[PDB]
């Protein structure tokens, strides 16, 4: 079990309303980690307490190749710290920004890994993620997907159990969430649809700057694809982006299993996906370990610096 | 690409 001092603070990785994320070296071990440092004041003040707890709990009982692991989690008078595996590869949002579009093969690979991760969360942990977006998908040193940021998860969601909470990111919301209907775990598939759409198409499948106009598109406009998109890719995206959740690929009792069987994924051996036996299509090219290429210069070129939370503190079992 | 997006809740 640890405190603020057991770490050296090497580089800034992001700054936002709720805090910052520092690349860190752990003194006792030499292992580099990513520290999310939240300002307790802000969390309580911005009402983000319940979400923060949810993230602690979700990370604590999930261990998966493609979900960000959590090593330690602790506190101070003014701070909540999450100490986590470093995604050297930065956000998928970073790479798309610069390449425009990914090949189908490369999108297939990232999508298999997301499907593996969302399946584990649904079937093994009874969790619905709810916030699938490019920003939330990172790459590790090898170029495997890492889903980060679990504060919007819903827990104890078994089979067709349904939720009411209006949350996510506007551009990514499922039609059933927009209808203000009850909704089930199929919302994650709508999301997988969107990120996979962006990966292969280079744009979002629905977009206006005005939320209400964006929401109409999501509810009313049927999808359209670039004319170069192959039929299996096109069928997958159509199935994932059905507005009716009961028609969505992944929407039945089969869940993930329905997507795993789709012709788009014909080549894939799901057990090799999980075991990282597949050729990642992109290894992040870092000279060293505090190389922060794939993180914004706005952040990486900077110099670094109220109640108690019951049972917040946690260390990763050996 | 597009502008960076914000996660919210209500
Ligand atoms: C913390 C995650 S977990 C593994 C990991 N590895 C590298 N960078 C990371 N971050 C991701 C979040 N980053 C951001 O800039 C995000 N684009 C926005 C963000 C979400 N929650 C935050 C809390 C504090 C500061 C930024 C954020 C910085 C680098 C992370």
């Amino acid at each position: 079990r640890v405190t603020m001092n057991e770490f050296e603070y090497l580089k800034l990785l992001g700054k936002g309303t709720f805090g910052k994320v520092i690349l860190v070296k752990e003194k006792a071990t030499g292992r580099y980690y990513a520290m999310k440092i939240l300002k307790k004041e802000v969390i309580v003040a911005k009402d983000e307490v319940a979400h923060t707890l949810t993230e602690n709990r979700v990370l604590q009982n999930s261990r998966h190749p493609f979900l960000t692991a959590l090593k330690y989690s602790f506190q101070t008078h003014d701070r909540l710290c999450f100490v986590m595996e470093y995604a050297n590869g930065g956000e998928l949002f970073f790479h798309l920004s610069r390449e425009r579009v990914f090949s189908e093969d490369r999108a297939r690979f990232y999508g298999a890994e997301i499907v593996s991760a969302l399946d584990y969360l649904h079937s093994e942990k009874n969790v619905v993620y709810r916030d699938l977006k490019l920003e939330n998908l990172m790459l590790d040193k090898d170029g495997h997907i890492k889903i980060t940021d679990f504060g919007l998860c819903k827990e104890g969601i078994k089979d067709g159990a349904t939720m009411k909470t209006f949350c996510g990111t506007p551009e990514y919301l499922a039609p059933e969430v927009l209808e203000d209907n009850d909704y089930g775990r199929a919302v994650d598939w709508w999301g997988l649809g969107v990120v996979m759409y962006e990966m292969m198409c280079g744009r979002l499948p629905f977009y206006n700057q005005d939320h209400e106009k964006l929401f109409e598109l999501i509810l009313m406009e049927e999808i359209r694809f670039p004319r170069t998109l192959g039929p299996e890719a096109k069928s997958l995206l159509s199935g994932l982006l059905k507005k009716d959740p009961k028609q969505r690929l992944g929407g039945g009792s089969e869940d993930a299993k329905e997507i795993m069987q789709h012709r788009f994924f014909a080549g894939i051996v799901w057990q090799h996906v999980y075991e990282k036996k597949l050729s990642p299509p992109f290894k992040p090219q870092v000279t060293s370990e505090t190389d922060t290429r794939y993180f914004d210069e706005e952040f990486t070129a900077q110099m670094i610096t109220r109640p108690h939370f019951p049972q917040f503190d946690y260390s990763a079992s050996s | 690409g597009r502008p960076r997006t914000t996660s919210f809740a209500e």
